[PDB]
DNA sequence: TGGAGTACAAGTGTGAGGAAAAGTAGTTGGGAGGTGAAAGCAGTTGAA
């Protein structure tokens, strides 16, 4: 399970070899990355 | 590009057995004619070989399948099937390889395709180096079911059946050995022959001469002339089945002969078929965007009110239903300007026997004088 | 006067919602574009008939070869009487031979005369030139062009008690330059191939060219046709071709190449409306409507519309309507290529203003295409209009009266041949199945008595013991012949073949004949859903097959009974292809002739992949 | 296809918000009886932010929220290659009034200089700049300052006076 | 029948254009070696022209400097027998390289005798094949008033690769004169002038196939039949609503600085402010001296109309129209 | 009567015309780049 994020239609989004950097819905350049299930852990202090 | 036709070889064998219900068997009846052919390909070396395929051998080596089994099904059959895309014929290079095409050369991708349709008698003449390059004669039987082809011919012009055996004494009379409406064979050149030397070919010129003899030498005075102005309209009507608009598709493909711009005199009813089949030519045929803007204001479905869920009872009449329509508005059945009148029906049954069976005009007018000038040949 | 225009083209296409808005605040209509607004137009014919008589191109030195519009003859330039239609037109063998009254159609007369006088030579064009209305008279002469001439002739005072048109003449003024002539215009003005000239008409019939002429010659048009109309009458002819269009004025030395057309387009036909400004073009793609100035008549190019149709041989006729507030301006496109038509309604109102409305189209009669259409005069929301056409392989002229309210010959001249000893001999086989069907009507109606009897039956059982026999053979004629790798004929019996009538009952024998087999070498393929090609939908059962085709011809022949149920018995003899052998036989062969091929035959002889 | 660029874009492409700058040329030959007419691209001149030149220019706080901006974006500044830069004011002379200034740094420029002079920074409509000083030589001269690609001209005032109308020597 | 949105390119139209062009060049260089005494061969011949892409035709109108006298030297047949021998001599040598049909159109073409075989008849392709059948149902269904019909043929034209700009925009009154369940029809246009405007500059020694300029490109000093379209059915429209500041905003931003047309249309935004705004239903403050903006920016507008190239304006009658619009500011 | 030319037909021989997805061709039209002071104060030379 591949995911960004395209910054202007926040359509979730999986980028393959020799794709473009673009979105598919959207012709927009710029596409941040999200965040999954992983652990980070923190002393509540 | 033997690898990418059977492969197609592959995709249009499977669909006859999926819907139309040709058997399990008949796909391997074609296999050993695509092994033997092979055997061809083994009788040349592999440098230098230049072996002849075209998009109508794989129309050829499945028609050589369908008569060994005694089918009804002809080339007016395979004519439908690829036009109105029921079969991957045309755009065949499009969507059927789907990794072999990235690896296939600019001329090795535009011959598997559906280019040109097949004309003036392609179609039999490929059958020709299908008869050649392995012969059909000597190894399988060459023989055709003609009373399948005949008893399509009659309800298709609606004439009374009494002409089925008055066409049948007419191929009884003029057939050396009277039996054995055999394909021919062609392995030696080019040179396709002019004699009209194919079987089914035969039977539309044996049928051309018996509504002239049955009519035109009638002293009997049984056939009344409201009855020849009520079987000319009665074919000359043009109605909603899967047949008549399957035959407004052939009619399309064909650029030269008349009765190809007949889209001008189409009913409403009728052009709608016409875009109803449009939802069959999609399916075979960065800057996505763009075209995504305008199908969204371009729906190809309807906007409002549309044809699928509550539309009718029925629309579409089936093959059967005009038979009524067709027999039942011939009420009549018990002169210089009669035997030209004979011509508007001479002419109207001409019409969708040439664009039905992918020949020209002088392709049948020629197959009548190699005929004509030989069944009065025998007695003088 | 709108807003759209820019000094040297002026343009509306067909649904541009074109550039012409004001916003007139009067509370009724406040925009004043292009366009008009009312309801449809749809077009009826009323038909009628008036006279009658290297392929893969056309010679574009041929104009007409038929005209036909209201006179005025001297002795109506002297009485009262005013207004007597007349046609002048070709027919013939080669169309040398050169040649009325409306009662509520245009007919020809009741006395049935032309004046037939005698030409040496193929007629490129006829046409009769027309009259202005500031000269007060419609015009009694006529002109024509030959292929080795130039004739010009006039009708002079007909007469009522018998119709006779007679006709004076001018001389054949034969090429004294060598070369041919292509478009004449009155309104001896004439167009040769290239150059041109202005002529002097004689009143002398009892025994010409002047001296101020020119050329437009364009050394980069490879075509010939060319055209000359007068213009506004101040003595300006505009001379055209396929390329462009030049304004020349021959009283003065003046000239202009006004339209050049070249890149995209060309030019097809420029028919002079009656009217003295207002004067259609039609190029390819678009049709201009391009009238006459209002200050200095020179040129004033006004409102277009696109032409989508598109063709080499495209000509226009266009026909006027007089209406109170404005003036219509139909315009009937038409080829050599189709039968179809195209039509447009444009309208001139009183301060030069234009406006349109749409288009329209009809059908025509299938014998060949037309080459020329025209229009009538008719000598002065319901619209009317009336023209006449001459089609193409046809010398017919037919009548239309358009308002707002297929045998070939290679099919017909191939038969009936007129040998004396072949005469009735090709009739016997007509002779020869009177002999046959006479007699399989009977054999068929020994059956016929039979129904549900033990002495048919007994012809079934032996039936199915005589195929017994021969195919267990059959079937061990294929073990000893196995050894091969290297067929059906159901025709194995010699009693009759056709010695049972019954459509359920066979169906008994056979699928019963069919649990006779169980071992191997032995398959049948199927019939119930294998049939299905005739009916093109399902057959549940071989015996309601028959069902419909006994709804089939009831009305058709006579009882209609017995033949239907035979030849659904032939194809039981017919489509009945079941001496397959058994899997052995494919699977010994699929592999033998896969081993004459090597290793790299193999993988590219591959199924079962998808 | 043809869209809109907002200056959040600019911010996270790192990239410069900018305009594109057309420059229409008269290029008229033997003074006037040809003319060439071209407007010309000269390239991304950058765009202050909530000018009359940016996306969000009369804009709802509404809508800035929308487009990825404060509820109460400022504007007023240009974003340069990401680096979000303005440009400071300066204090400069009032213009189109005559300072009667002393300064040292008058006798610098040599002989009979004295500390005296007129001072006027007169602006154009374009609100370009030039300026004129009026020294005071101890001879009784007077004379005219100026700048003109960053030289420095020195020249009598009576050649000034007596160029700019038909002036007598009342007058 | 009707113009098909084809790119179809045969080998046969193709070398007989080949052929054409260099003997127009062979003849036109005769003709200058003629009258002085007295490489593709095609991207050489359209040198000498200037296409006019505004229109299909470059109209030269007449009163102006481009007056001509009379060339009086008609050709006659011994001038007209010698200037064409030689280059048909000089034509010879791929005049057997070309096909057997080809040379006969050649001699054909020599002597007149324009072509009658249409390149949309014998191209039997199967998909240009089903294009030009749905291109004529197209035009004659809306020919025939049809709408539902011809929505549904448009949807599937414009889904067969090789299509054009040709059917999209033109017959775009399908949605247009539906107004049912609609798609208004703007938004098409507004679709047209956001993929397709494009300010290259027109090159004019390419040879154009399949695209033509005066109806469905948009270069510079040519806008766009379609984005002028989109003007005039978007004022028309603003004002049955009754959003003219959403135009006139829209309007402001290109600087189309060649045309005339678009200034006048720019000047009757704010012609309709000053006809709407000038009513006030009253029968003080900020009202009056905003319509004094409006009234400035129809007269300065319309200026610049007048400043640009040929587009003439009823000037006389607008003034008579703000005049009337002063009646009620006074 | 015994012997020759009309033409029904028929197979021999030779290239030519057609198709298309690929490529290279010919122009543009953008883009970021890359190829000294403010003041001393001294020593030294300055000059007719």
């Amino acid at each position: 399970t591949l995911k960004y994020i395209c910054a202007e239609c926040s359509s979730k989004l999986s980028l393959s070899r020799t794709d473009a950097v673009r979105c598919k819905d959207c012709g927009h350049r710029i596409l941040l990355k999200a965040r999954t299930k992983r652990l980070v852990q923190f002393e509540a202090r | 590009f033997l690898k990418s036709f059977q492969f197609i070889l592959k995709r249009q064998i499977r669909w006859l057995i999926t819907e139309m219900r040709f058997p399990k068997e008949f796909e391997h009846v074609a296999k050993i004619i695509w092994l033997k052919i092979l055997k061809t390909i083994n009788d040349q070396p592999q440098e230098e070989l230049k072996l002849q395929l075209h998009m109508t051998s794989t129309i050829s080596i499945l028609y050589l399948a369908s008569t060994h089994l005694s089918l009804p099904v002809y080339t007016c059959d395979y004519i439908k099937w690829i036009c109105t895309a029921k079969m991957p014929y045309f755009q065949a290079s499009e969507i059927l390889p789907k990794s072999w095409r990235i690896q296939l050369p600019n001329y090795y991708v535009s011959i598997l395709e559906g280019s040109i349709s097949p004309f003036n008698g392609q179609l039999y003449n490929k059958i020709a180096l299908t008869c050649g390059m392995i012969h059909f004669k000597e190894f399988f039987n060459s023989e055709i079911s003609c009373q399948g082809l005949l008893l399509k011919l009659v309800m298709q012009c609606a004439l009374p059946p009494e002409f089925y055996f008055y066409t049948k004494q007419v191929i009884e009379f003029e057939e050396t050995d009277i039996r054995n409406l055999t394909l021919w064979e062609r392995t030696d050149e080019r040179h396709t022959g002019r004699v009209s030397n194919h079987a089914e070919l035969r039977v539309l010129s044996y049928f051309m001469l018996t509504i002239n003899w049955m009519l035109s030498f009638d002293r009997d005075r049984q056939y009344p002339l409201k009855w020849i102005l009520s079987l000319t309209e009665s074919l000359t009507q043009r109605t909603t089945t899967s047949e008549s608009i399957g035959r407004n598709i052939v009619k399309v493909v064909y650029p030269d002969k008349p009765t190809s711009s007949d889209y001008f005199q189409w009913s409403e009813e009728e052009t709608l078929e016409f875009l109803k089949w449009m939802e069959k030519q999609f399916l075979p045929t960065d800057q996505k965007i763009a075209r995504r803007k305008l199908y969204k204001i371009f729906p190809l479905d309807r906007e409002a009110n549309h044809d699928g869920e509550f539309n009718d009872s029925t629309h579409q009449l089936t093959f059967i239903e005009d038979l009524q329509e067709r027999y039942a508005k011939q009420t009549p059945f018990f002169p210089p300007a009669r035997k030209e009148a004979i011509g508007r029906l001479l002419t109207h049954i001409a019409s969708q026997l040439l664009v039905d069976f992918a020949i020209s005009k002088e392709q049948l007018k020629d197959c009548i004088s190699r005929i004509k000038n030989a069944c009065l040949h025998r007695m003088n | 006067l709108g807003v759209g225009v820019q000094g040297a083209s002026l343009y509306c296409p067909q649904e541009n919602y074109t550039t012409k808005k004001q916003e007139k605040p009067q509370w009724l209509r406040p925009v004043d574009d292009t366009l008009a607004e009312d309801a449809l137009d749809l077009h009826i014919v009323v038909k009628s008939l008036l006279c009658d008589t290297d392929a893969f191109f056309w010679d574009p030195t041929v104009a007409n070869r038929l005209d036909s519009q209201y006179i005025q003859t001297a002795s109506d330039l002297r009485n009262y009487r005013d207004g007597t239609e007349i046609i002048a037109y070709a027919s013939g063998k080669t169309g040398s031979v050169l040649n009325l009254t409306r009662q509520n159609t245009l007919h020809l007369n009741r006395h049935n005369n032309v004046t037939s006088i005698e030409l040496h030579s193929p007629i490129k064009s006829i046409k009769i030139p027309g009259a202005s209305e500031s000269i007060g008279r419609r015009s009694n002469l006529v002109g024509i062009i030959t292929e080795n001439s130039f004739q010009i002739f006039r009708i002079e005072s007909v007469h009522s008690r018998s119709c006779d048109v007679m006709v004076s003449s001018s001389e054949p003024l034969y090429f004294v330059e060598i070369d041919d002539l292509q478009v004449v215009d009155f309104a001896a003005i004439i167009d040769i191939k290239g150059n041109w000239s202005i002529g002097r008409i004689p009143k002398n019939f009892n025994n010409l060219i002047d001296n101020l002429h020119g050329t437009i010659f364009d050394p980069e048009e490879l075509s010939s046709w060319k055209r000359i109309e007068w213009f506004s009458h101040f003595q300006k002819i505009l001379v055209f071709d396929r390329s462009k269009m030049i304004e020349i004025d021959f009283m003065n030395n003046w000239q202009t190449e006004v339209v050049q057309a070249k890149a995209w387009s060309n030019i097809r036909d420029y028919k002079r409306i009656d009217d003295k400004n207002g004067i259609l073009l039609t190029s390819r793609e678009i049709i201009i409507v391009g009238a006459s100035e209002s200050n200095d008549p020179v040129r004033r190019i006004s409102w277009k519309h696109d032409l989508d149709p598109d063709d080499t041989t495209l000509r226009i006729t266009v026909q006027k309507v007089k209406k109170p507030d404005h003036i219509l301006l139909v315009a009937f496109v038409y080829s050599m290529r189709h039968k179809r038509i195209y039509m447009h309604v444009f309208s001139h109102r009183k301060a030069n203003l234009f406006q349109s409305l749409g288009c329209s189209t009809v059908l025509e009669i299938p014998g060949g295409t037309p080459t020329g259409i025209e229009t009538i005069l008719t000598l002065d929301f319901e619209l009317v209009v009336d023209f006449l056409v001459k089609l193409r392989n046809s010398s017919e002229v037919y009548y239309y009266a358009l308002s707002n309210t297929v045998d070939h010959p290679e099919w017909a001249s191939l038969f009936n041949n007129a040998d004396e000893r072949e005469k009735e001999s090709i009739g016997a086989l007509v002779s020869q199945i009177k002999l046959k069907e006479r007699e399989r009507i009977s054999r068929v109606q020994n059956l016929i008595e039979h129904e549900n009897s033990h002495d048919e039956d007994k012809y079934l059982q032996d039936l199915g013991y005589r195929l017994s026999i021969a195919t267990n053979e059959l079937l061990e004629s294929w073990q000893k012949t196995k050894d091969e790798s290297i067929h059906s004929k159901l025709k194995n019996l010699l009693e009759n073949s056709d010695s049972f009538a019954s459509i359920p009952e066979f169906s008994s024998l056979l699928d019963q004949f069919f649990q006779y087999y169980q071992d191997q070498d032995v398959t049948f393929i199927g019939f119930e859903k294998l049939l299905h090609l005739f009916l093109h939908e399902d057959v549940p059962g071989l015996d309601i097959f028959y069902n419909k085709l006994l709804q089939c011809w009831v009305l058709v022949s006579p009882q209609a009974e017995l033949l239907t149920k035979e030849i659904v018995k032939d194809i039981i003899w017919s489509l009945a292809r079941l001496e397959k052998p058994s899997l052995f036989e494919p699977i010994q062969n699929e592999i033998s002739r896969s081993l004459s091929g090597p290793y790299q035959d193999i993988i590219s002889s591959w199924d079962m992949d998808d | 296809v043809e869209r809109k660029v907002y200056p959040s874009e600019s911010r996270q492409r790192l990239t410069s918000y900018r305009g594109k700058l057309l420059l229409k040329l008269k290029w008229s030959v033997n003074n006037g009886e040809e003319n060439l007419f071209e407007v010309r691209d000269c390239g991304g001149l950058p765009v202050m932010l909530q000018s009359n030149r940016c996306h969000l220019n009369k804009m709802s706080p509404y809508e800035l929220v929308q487009h990825k901006e404060e509820s109460d974006e400022i504007g007023g500044y240009f974003i340069v290659n990401g680096i979000e830069k303005l440009i400071r004011m300066l204090i400069v002379q009032r213009r189109n009034h005559p300072m009667a200034i002393i300064r040292p740094s008058f006798a610098n420029r040599g002989a009979s200089y004295s500390h005296y002079g007129i001072q006027i920074r007169s602006v154009r409509p374009d609100q370009t700049s030039q300026t004129n000083v009026l020294h005071y030589l101890n001879d009784g001269q007077v004379t005219f300052r100026f700048s003109w690609r960053k030289n420095e001209y020195l020249v009598p005032v009576v050649m000034i006076l007596k160029a700019l109308c038909h002036t007598s020597d009342r007058e | 029948m009707f113009e098909v949105p084809i790119t179809l390119t045969n080998r046969k139209f193709a070398q007989r254009r080949k052929l054409k062009y260099q003997y127009i060049n062979y003849i036109s260089r005769r003709f200058d070696r003629i009258s002085k005494k007295s490489s593709d061969e095609e991207r050489k011949f359209w040198k000498k022209y200037e296409k006019p892409e505004k229109s299909f035709e470059i109209w030269r109108t007449v009163s102006s400097q481009n007056k001509q006298p009379i060339n009086k030297q008609k050709m006659t047949y011994h001038n007209f027998k010698k200037i064409e021998k030689i280059p048909l001599r000089k034509m010879e040598i791929p005049l057997l390289h070309c096909t057997k049909e080809n040379k006969l159109y050649f001699q054909s073409i020599s002597r007149g005798l324009e072509p009658l075989k249409t390149s949309t008849s014998e191209v039997r392709n199967y998909r240009t094949r089903h294009i030009v059948t749905l291109t004529d149902l197209l035009h004659l269904n809306v020919s025939r008033h049809n709408w539902s019909l011809a929505y549904k043929i448009f949807a599937t034209l414009i889904r067969i690769p090789g299509v054009q700009i040709k059917s999209l925009w033109g017959i775009g009154v399908e949605i247009l004169d539906n107004l049912s369940n609609s798609s208004s029809g703007l938004d098409f246009l507004q679709w047209m002038c956001q993929i397709y405007s494009s300010k290259s500059r027109f090159v004019q020694n390419i040879n154009y196939r399949s695209i033509v300029p005066p109806f469905q490109t948009g270069s510079r000093t040519h806008t766009a039949k379609f984005a002028i379209t989109y003007l005039w059915s978007s004022l028309i429209n603003c004002q049955k609503s009754m959003l003219i500041d959403k135009i006139s905003e829209w309007v402001l931003t290109p600087p189309f600085m060649e045309d005339a047309e678009v200034w006048f249309i720019y000047a009757s935004c704010h012609l309709l402010k000053a006809d709407t705004l000038s009513r006030q239903f009253v029968n003080r403050d900020i009202k009056i001296n905003q319509v004094i903006k409006h009234i400035h920016y129809v007269r300065t507008f319309l200026k610049i109309c007048l400043d640009k190239g040929g587009f003439a304006v009823p000037s006389r009658l607008i003034e008579n129209q703000l005049k009337s619009f002063e009646s009620r500011l006074y």
